[PDB]
């Protein structure tokens, strides 16, 4: 259909799209992930000392 | 037709309680010089023939592969890893 330089042309651009795809989804992941351990942490934490729960081993 | 006559003779009037014993020694060295030429010779080609798809077609010989995904574990110092299952398939041609 089109010449081979254009389809490598072609080629490299969408390899470059889905890396700048995959940033977005590492950048947001990044930040939800470090919010969704420090919310974890706390709540455990909490339940310890209120006494709801207890972790042992 | 070919003149057979002493050959047929030989056919129908043959020994039946003559045996020879054969020194052990001796076929032991024969049998061994063919177990040589056959294990050191013949299995170059039989290892080449059997091997070579396996080197230029290795895809084909592991379907299954796992991959893995990370995670810290500040207050311990640990990483979290979950696995996965895929299948072993070709990737940037
Ligand atoms: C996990 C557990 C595995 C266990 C594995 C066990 C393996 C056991 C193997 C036993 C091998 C016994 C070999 C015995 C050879 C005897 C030869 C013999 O009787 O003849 C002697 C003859 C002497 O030669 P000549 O020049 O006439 O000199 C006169 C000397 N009086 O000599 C000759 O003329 C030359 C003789 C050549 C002998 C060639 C031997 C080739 C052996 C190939 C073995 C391949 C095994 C592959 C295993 C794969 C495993 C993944």
């Amino acid at each position: 259909m089109f010449s081979d330089f254009n389809m490598y042309e072609a080629k490299v651009f969408l390899k470059a799209v889905a890396d700048a795809q995959n940033t977005f989804r590492q950048t947001a992941q990044q930040e939800n992930q470090l919010a969704r351990y420090e919310s974890q942490s706390q709540s455990l934490l909490n339940g310890s000392t209120s006494g709801a729960i207890s972790i042992t081993g | 037709m070919l003149d057979d006559t002493k050959y047929i003779q030989m056919a129908q009037k043959f020994p039946r309680n003559v045996s020879v014993q054969l020194n052990k020694k001796l076929f032991v060295t024969r049998t061994w010089f063919r177990n040589y030429y056959f294990v050191g010779v013949f299995g170059i080609f039989a290892y080449f023939i059997y091997n070579q798809p396996k080197i230029f077609a290795p895809f084909s010989g592991y379907p299954t592969t796992v991959a893995y995904k990370a995670q810290p574990d500040f207050l311990n110092d640990q990483v979290i890893f979950y696995s996965q299952q895929r299948q072993n398939t070709l990737k940037n041609f």
